[PDB]
């Protein structure tokens, strides 16, 4: 809500907004990130024959 | 230079030839301390882009009709720690520099 | 009219193709061959010894 507070568009808060979408999708590489360490830990092993 | 001693290599005068583009080593999928953990060495994977070619036949400078080129996977190579160790079967192991 | 043991071979044989698809799943899946890798664990198992009196 800091972020949408509304104010008359400059050219550096609509690239600082671009970039909040950036941490946006940082924030889903952080997600992906999760996912890519649960599916090592949750999957069974291979062991001897 | 332990690819340029023995490659190129070709058949006794069938104009089939393999021959040797690059090589790359994979990242490891395990690292350290969990290595130690579970029992496996702290391996790399190999990757070896090797290019098939076969000639056209009654001309042996003739260009080749036939290139094949893939990343060949062969054999693990065992990376080194930074402290100047390697891991074999979940332990810690060192090579002894030798005088001859 | 002879006599008949037609529904014992039937019965024999659904118990050897039942016990044939069950030790086959399990012979299946617990004698896998692991791929590119290779084991990725080990046994470690070790024995130790005892005071066994000899009475």
């Amino acid at each position: 809500r800091w972020l949408e507070l509304g104010l008359t568009d400059e050219e550096k808060q609509n690239q600082l907004e671009q970039l909040a979408e950036q941490y946006d999708e940082l924030k889903h590489e952080f997600e992906k990130k999760l996912e890519a360490k649960r599916r090592k830990i949750t999957q069974g092993d291979d062991l001897a024959p | 230079a332990a690819f340029r001693s023995v490659f190129p290599i070709q058949s006794y005068s069938g104009n089939s030839e393999l021959q040797y583009v690059s090589y790359r080593l994979g990242e490891p999928v395990f690292d350290v301390q969990e290595c130690q953990i579970r029992g496996v060495t702290y391996s790399a994977p190999l990757r070896v882009k090797l290019r098939l070619v076969i000639y056209e036949r009654e001309a042996p400078e003739g260009t080749v009709k036939d290139i094949k080129e893939q990343e060949v996977y062969m054999g693990e190579i065992p990376l080194m720690t930074d402290n100047g160790t390697f891991v074999i079967n979940g332990t810690e192991r060192v090579i002894v520099s030798q005088l001859h | 009219n002879p006599i008949d043991l037609t529904v014992l071979a039937e019965y024999h044989k659904q118990i050897e193709s039942n016990l044939q698809r069950i030790e086959r799943k399990n012979q299946r899946t617990w004698y896998s061959k692991p791929g590119e890798r290779g084991i990725t664990c080990s046994g470690r198992q070790k024995i130790k010894g005892k005071s066994i009196p000899l009475i």
